[PDB]
């Protein structure tokens, strides 16, 4: 029933699954 | 760790108001290694202006602790290849005839696994080759050209780079992909090729209070793609919270659920950048003035950083995902 999306502007975090941190981060404004 | 999820966000902040309008990509951690390993032969206000600028709290940790602490994760290269691919890199291509403390050499060498390259910096048409064959192979083929116009009187480069291939535990079929519209704004959109997957129970959390939904996709190894999407006209709102608090919110209130329907576009993006102001806005100044304390490269105040350069590559396809990055801080004579 809950759709979900991707056709606007995004954030996609790359993180590791079982520790806080942040390997690699980026925001899409135009796939193109 | 808590410090390198500090200095991404404030990355993140520092980029975003250069272009406010333009795709941001980045690696935290290649940025952080390359910091790390230019403060091997940092002094003085030089040496306390990188690792504060790196978030390090200086009355907490000490130095050669960091150092180990970067020495620890690289080691974690050990990689399985279970449908899972890994490979960091570190690099110091020093002018021929150029004198280095044993002590630098071997430090380097062993604490961040870097290796020494004679280069011939007078000949900057192979000088440049040299360094763009490096990153070239060491990302095998993304990077191209880390390396654009490079002076006669660069003394040494260092560089860093780290390459990541993966699979999507739940992969995409290419036969439900299909060119459906992309909106840049409210009224006005291009076609993009747009992923789906039907009835799948992934990690779900509605954030009313920044007005944005998250979603958890996990690659076999042991990492996962956390997407974050704003509803229209908020996509500032969120940026405006992105700290360690909020990311460890939305982590800590993800719950399964079934989600009828996931689209995703399928693209492939890449981002160039001279890192000097960001640098300086999070306070590291000297090493780039007349005043840089590097003597622990050659027991000389005889070296500055000229520029540190920076390129990421982020592809999303219906079988997984692959990214690279890449850093490298240009030293000259002082």
């Amino acid at each position: 029933r809950t759709i979900v999306r991707f056709n606007r502007p995004f954030l996609m975090i790359i993180v590791p699954t079982d520790t806080q941190n942040i390997f690699f981060m980026s925001k899409v404004t135009n796939p193109k | 760790a808590s410090a390198n999820v500090d200095f991404a966000f404030s990355l993140y902040k520092q980029l975003v108001l250069k272009a406010p309008d333009k795709n941001v990509i980045f690696s935290p951690l290649s940025i952080s290694t390359a910091l790390a390993f230019l403060s091997l032969g940092a002094h003085n206000t030089t040496l306390t202006e990188i690792l504060k600028g790196l978030k390090f709290n200086l009355t907490e940790t000490s130095e050669a602790e960091i150092h180990q602490s970067f020495q620890h994760l690289l080691r974690t290269l050990n990689q399985s290849s279970d449908e899972l691919q890994l490979s960091m890199g570190n690099a110091m291509f020093v002018k021929e005839q150029l004198s280095l403390l044993d002590r630098f050499t071997e430090d380097a060498k062993r604490l961040y696994g870097s290796e020494a390259f004679a280069t011939d910096f007078q000949d900057s048409a192979a000088a440049k080759k040299l360094i763009n064959d490096y990153v070239k192979n060491g990302t095998r083929g993304k990077i191209t050209d880390l390396i654009k116009d490079l002076d006669s009187q660069t003394m040494m480069v260092l560089v860093n780079y780290i390459f990541f291939k993966a699979k999507w535990e739940m992969p995409f079929d290419p036969q439900d992909t299909h060119q459906s519209r992309f909106y840049l704004s409210k009224k006005k959109w291009v076609m993009v090729p747009m992923m789906s997957l039907h009835h799948l129970t992934i990690p779900y959390f509605r954030d009313e209070e920044l007005s944005c939904t998250v979603v958890e996709l996990k690659y076999t190894g042991n990492a996962s793609a956390l997407f974050i999407l704003p509803d229209q006209d908020k996509m500032e709102e969120v940026e405006a919270m992105l700290l360690p608090e909020t990311l460890k919110r939305w982590r800590d209130s993800l719950e399964f659920r079934e989600i009828g329907e996931l689209y995703l576009p399928k693209f492939s993006i890449s981002r160039d950048y001279n890192l000097n102001d960001i640098l300086l806005q999070l306070g590291i100044e000297e090493a780039f003035t007349s005043k840089a304390d590097l003597s622990g490269i050659t027991g000389a105040r005889n070296l500055a950083v000229s520029q540190v350069v920076h390129k990421a590559v982020l592809d999303v396809f219906e079988e997984g995902t692959e990214r690279s990055a890449a850093t490298a801080v240009k030293i000259t004579l002082l």
